[PDB]
């Protein structure tokens, strides 16, 4: 059985870790919400 | 029970011990995570009862106790921060550039910072700290690398 404790706030926290790249891809998403790669 | 606004851990005592399934997002007397943590199943917040009230399996988006009330989107250009709550972590803010979805119906935001499944239902933040969508859907690339989507629902 699922349940639910608080984690925090929701806000933008200036000078923050700063990382991750931007990738443009081709993609597709079935009837079951699966996303995959189209090539 | 705790109607709080915030963002909260998703929990299960069905495995050993404690196990987080996944993150979610009270707004405005709402929770809102993505339909792969909770399966649709009812949730328990201290001694109350969250009842599910809108899902799609397609989306992968489910809300508790009232429609979807997030409705903030990506501009395109700005970074954006996931609020990442990861399993047995705290709460911590990454910022980065959304790169993009093509798809036949249209282009989506796309994070690729990589965590654990059980971080899934965490959200994305704009400037303003809107949540403009929820982290946990999205492809494994060539270097096994996870790309989410930045997925967002339809307020009514
Ligand atoms: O597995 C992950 N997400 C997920 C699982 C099951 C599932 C869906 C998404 C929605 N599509 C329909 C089937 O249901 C996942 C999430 C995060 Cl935050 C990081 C990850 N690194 N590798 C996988 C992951």
């Amino acid at each position: 059985d699922m349940y639910i404790e608080r984690a925090g706030d929701i806000t933008w926290e200036k000078d923050a870790e700063v990382t991750g790249n931007s990738p443009r891809l081709d993609v597709a998403l079935d009837e079951s919400g699966d996303f995959s790669l189209v090539e | 029970g705790e109607t709080t606004d915030g963002v909260y851990r998703v929990m299960t005592r069905r495995l050993l011990g404690s196990t987080q399934v996944g993150v979610g997002v009270m707004q405005e007397g709402v929770f809102h995570t993505m339909w792969h943590v909770t399966k649709g199943a009812a949730l328990r917040s201290g001694e109350g009862r969250l009842d599910p009230y809108w899902g799609d399996v397609k989306q992968d988006l489910v809300s508790y106790c009232g429609p979807w009330k997030l409705d903030a989107a990506w501009d395109g250009l700005s970074e954006v921060q996931l609020l990442a709550v990861p399993p047995g972590e705290r709460a911590k803010n990454i910022q980065t550039l959304p790169g993009i979805f093509k798809t036949k119906d249209g282009d989506i935001g796309a994070v690729a910072l990589d965590y654990p499944a059980g971080t899934s239902g965490s959200p994305i933040l704009d400037k303003c700290g809107r949540v403009i969508g929820l982290y946990g859907n999205g492809v494994v690339i060539k270097n096994g690398s996870y790309v989410s989507a930045i997925t967002q629902g339809k307020r009514e």
